[PDB]
């Protein structure tokens, strides 16, 4: 099948800011190119057809160009709902071939995370695990780092980390890190502290508890 | 007013046999060509198949034999899919999509239907409430749901019912030695918590579980 290159493959943007899209086909496809969205959480949608048409409905601050093996995707003037993935399709050429996606996020000032700390539950004790969930709230950029400490001593064994998607509110990420234990081991020590560690400060965020 | 509407997905083990459909309303059905395309956990997408008017006019993008069979009903304005000889890698959200003339661009896309190849068994999902640490001081109160140790996906969750969506924050649900594991999070000012009861809603359709759980204070 024909290869589609996109580029790049995910971006930052201002709003009211002009964003470009571009990709590449193995071979020329003479036009038979469309760009499609696809909002958080829903179906894709198609954008533009014929490389430089746009589907009915959609604002006219974007366009398509190009030719021959090398097509580009304009927004003129960014706005908050233009978040999402972007994907070029080639239909030249039976099967018709995806791009890869190149990812559209929000752009937005530094903020530190607010970090919360929950033991188990008694429900969970009572069925022999015990899991100590760290949240991370509302902060940016994403890249952010979660040290467990017990009694002092660091654990990585056994952590799960899961972030959210860009916040659509305030365009910020949370992040939830779990320590999953035995019910034994979790009764061997007595302190339990999550440490976050992000570039809005040298000195990381902690919260502890004891199990008293 | 063009609708698409895929269902038939679900859970099957490798070597088995799904068959999903596609209602489609709004327009004539019988004159439109038509295709399935597919999006991967890695959110590829990628064509499946494709027909015309006619019955044997059929194109499929693997045609290893009998795995992709694509059908059409035009008395019931249904489109099918028959996957057989199910791979791990079938794995994907299929989407129903139409053609909007004689060449191969699409105009419309269904909802999607999920399809999960695996070997697991169903389970039933734990749901572990979150209350803050034994204590109490600020401005706000963080409350947690935990959502532990079942399969297939999806589970949905929400708080008070729907009612309460401001300051709330669900994180994706991973994969954890062969089952998922999702929590949630929501944050509310201090004089509303505990004085007013938060519920967490959790709902699993594939083993049929539905907990709603109240969050309340750590005690001692
Ligand atoms: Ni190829
Ligand atoms: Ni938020």
């Amino acid at each position: 099948d024909i290869k589609m290159t996109q580029s790049p493959s995910s971006m930052y943007a201002s709003l009211g800011e002009r964003v470009t899209f571009t990709c590449k086909a193995s071979q020329d496809i003479y036009s038979s190119f469309s760009w499609f969205q696809q909002r958080p959480g829903k179906s894709p949608k198609t954008l533009i057809y014929r490389a430089n048409r746009l589907v009915d409905g959609v604002p006219s601050r974007f366009s398509g160009s190009g030719s021959g093996q090398d097509y580009s995707l304009t927004i003129s003037s960014l706005e908050y709902e233009d978040m999402g993935v972007y994907f070029c399709l080639q239909h030249e050429e039976f099967p018709p071939t995806f791009g890869g996606g190149t990812k559209l996020e929000l752009k937005r000032t530094d903020a530190a995370p607010t970090v919360s700390i929950f033991p188990p539950s008694s429900e969970q004790l009572t069925s022999g695990g015990a899991s100590v969930v760290c949240f991370l709230n509302n902060f940016y950029p994403k890249d952010i780092n979660v040290k467990w400490k017990i009694d002092g001593s660091e654990r990585q064994n056994g952590v799960l980390n899961s972030w959210t998607d860009q916040d659509s509110k305030d365009s910020t990420y949370s992040m939830s890190s779990t320590l999953t234990l035995t019910k034994d081991e979790y009764e061997r020590h007595n302190s339990y502290t999550c440490e976050a560690t992000h570039k809005t400060s040298t000195s990381p965020i902690v919260k502890s508890f004891n199990r008293n | 007013e063009v609708q698409l509407v895929e269902s038939g997905g679900g859970l099957m083990r490798p070597g088995g046999s799904l068959k999903l459909s596609c209602a489609a309303s709004g327009f004539a059905f019988s004159r439109f060509d038509m295709s399935w395309v597919r999006q991967t956990p890695e959110k590829r997408l990628e064509w499946v198949a494709y027909i015309r008017n006619g019955a044997d006019d059929t194109y499929y993008a693997d045609t290893e034999k009998g795995r992709f069979t694509i059908s059409r009903d035009n008395a019931k304005n249904t489109l099918y899919l028959q996957l057989s000889s199910l791979k791990i890698e079938d794995t994907a959200m299929y989407y129903c999509v139409r053609h909007s003339g004689y060449s191969y661009v699409i105009d419309y896309w269904g909802q999607g239907t999920s399809v999960t190849v695996s070997s697991a068994s169903t389970t039933a999902p734990s749901v572990y409430p979150l209350a803050p640490v034994c204590g109490g001081t600020g401005s706000s109160v963080t409350l947690g749901c935990l959502v532990k140790g079942y399969f297939p996906e999806p589970v949905t969750l929400t708080w008070n019912s729907g009612s309460l969506s401001s300051g709330v924050h669900t994180f994706p649900a991973l994969l954890q030695s062969g089952l998922y594991t999702l929590s949630s999070s929501v944050t509310v000012t201090s004089n509303t918590w505990p004085s007013q009861t938060i519920t967490c809603n959790v709902a699993h359709p594939a083993s049929s579980t539905k907990v709603d759980k109240k969050i309340e204070p750590r005690v001692p």
